[PDB]
């Protein structure tokens, strides 16, 4: 563009640039802002801000795979699971699967010691299949025998009119996860 | 050629916050964490007689 | 430099002050905004526009 | 990240791979942090005689972490496949840890082919 940089003669004879006053509305090519898009563009979002809502959701994403792994204890305790007996709980808290957890117990004075403990699992996708209909489980003995049969669904589980006979054993807690 | 950006692969060096592999059976790495965990709990032996 | 205003002799015998015809680049220290930084800064992000892409990453 | 952490998780890290009739003494530590799902243990068949642990007739076990939290420093039998009824594993089992029994020995034809966690 043609830019004339304006000046004056002094009276000595020297040279002294000066700069006019001029008003926005003269100026070419301007471009202004309008004071308001300005707080528009402060408010927007920071890299820092992006990166901590980033952190938090992946941290409950852990938190979330923590929950699941721990899981939530149905019942504790002890049973024999005779005829009668039986456990339910919501399908939407079943996520991975269910353990069951056994032990000793003798029916003479009726206290559940702790040793000689068993476990079993059983996924979701065990649990669909054996909805209703249940499993043998045998948990080691000096003698052969001592089993447990529980029909063992989805979203709940019960005992059967075997179990009773079998008292030196006693279920102690089953979970989900 | 301009403007370079050199770190530790293209010169192949390790990174500084590098770490190598657990020691094996056959093979020579670092110690395992719970390697120390059960080192630490063993007792001394005991110096009677 | 010094700055000035700059008036001519309006024929009632004053001085009438007058904002001379200039241009963008002719002015210094303008901060130039380029009219397409504009619509890039308007694009950028909302501060709730970066909350539902982490809550669907969390899903 | 998420994706990375669970898969992570999943694939486990092993605590110990090897051999070993796992009797009395023997104990396995870990920190209690790197459990987030339970613990897995492999046996397989084993030499008395010999001494080198053969490799078939495996036999596998899971203990959950809520399991494992009500077993803290408990005790657990685990029966394992045989030509006859016996030879049972009795293990100490806990959220930081596993140790072993005196009656392992006795059974030598069998041995902890491994134990995993996750
Ligand atoms: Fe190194």
């Amino acid at each position: 563009t043609k830019i004339v940089k304006m000046s004056e003669k002094n009276e000595h004879g020297t040279l002294e640039q000066f700069y006019p006053e001029t008003h926005a509305e003269a100026v070419k090519g301007l471009v202004s802002v309008s004071e308001e898009e300005k707080t528009i563009w402060d408010q927007k979002e920071s890299t820092a801000g992006a990166e901590q809502k980033a952190n938090t959701a992946l941290n409950s994403a852990k938190d979330y795979v923590d929950t699941i792994g721990e899981g939530t204890v149905i019942f504790k305790g002890a049973n024999l699971m005779g005829a009668g007996q039986s456990f339910k709980w919501d399908a939407s808290k079943l996520k991975f699967g269910m353990t069951l957890l056994f032990s000793r117990y003798d029916a003479a004075n009726n206290t559940p010691q702790d040793y000689y403990y068993h476990s079993v699992f059983l996924s979701k996708a065990q649990l669909v299949e054996l909805a209703g209909k249940g499993i043998l489980v045998q948990m080691p003995s000096t003698t052969y025998g001592d089993r447990k049969y529980l029909y063992v669904s989805t979203t709940g589980l019960s005992g059967h009119f075997d179990n009773s006979n079998y008292a030196a054993w006693a279920l102690r807690q089953v979970t989900i996860m | 050629a301009g403007r370079v950006l050199l770190d530790a692969e293209d010169v192949h060096a390790a990174k500084k916050s590098h770490t190598h592999e657990v020691a094996t059976y056959t093979t020579d790495g670092f110690m395992s964490s719970f390697d120390k965990q059960k080192i630490d709990q063993l007792v001394s032996p005991e110096a009677g007689v």
